[PDB]
């Protein structure tokens, strides 16, 4: 997505760079800076104008790091004691 | 010459009128640009305060100084529209 995505960034930009030197028209117009301003709701520049969804950024990373470290404690709690249990058994009582 | 006085009612006319809010998208357009190489000036001076401007307040107010008529009643209402035309660009710019 970074690929694919900014390689049509940097094909686009010189070729529109390109329209003040040579190939005018296309003028275009109007539609090629019309959405570009729709895609710049956001820029984002710098730096990333995320004061307002900074807090916000790890406010989204809250519960996904929160779970993860509550599911892995007992998930662990599965894994790790039937694993020690199923293998003492088998193991110490046939030698 | 019969064209360089139609952007001469052609840029007053579509400027009064506040039907059409854009009224800028295709201004740049090369026939119609020919044309106001040999139209006076000021009038497309003050064409680009509503094609970009916006303030620019001399030229939104040079309008009203060469041609008197027909402006008295969309002068207070071209005032808006300066007004508005800067909110969009201040952020886009």
């Amino acid at each position: 997505h970074g690929l694919k995505g900014l390689n049509s960034k940097l094909l686009d930009i010189r070729s529109y760079l390109e329209k003040v030197a040579t190939g005018k028209l296309p003028i275009n117009h109007q539609i090629i800076y019309q959405l570009q301003d729709v895609f710049n709701l956001l820029p984002d520049v710098s730096l990333q104008e995320f004061v307002k969804a900074f807090y916000l950024k790890t406010n989204d990373q809250m519960v996904v790091v929160y779970l993860a470290s509550l599911i892995r404690s007992v998930v662990a709690l599965h894994n790790l004691i039937n694993n020690k249990i199923a293998n003492r058994d088998a193991e110490k009582k046939e030698g | 010459s019969e064209q360089q006085e139609r952007a001469f009612t052609l840029g007053l006319a579509g400027l009064l009128g506040e039907g059409v809010f854009n009224f800028g998208e295709l201004l740049m357009h090369p026939v119609l640009e020919s044309l106001r190489n040999t139209d006076r000036q000021w009038l497309i001076d003050t064409l680009y305060a509503f094609n970009s401007g916006n303030v620019e307040r001399f030229q939104t107010l040079k309008t009203a100084w060469g041609q008197q008529p027909d402006l008295a009643a969309n002068e207070a209402q071209l005032l808006r529209k300066i007004q508005l035309l800067c909110l969009m660009e201040m952020t886009f710019t």
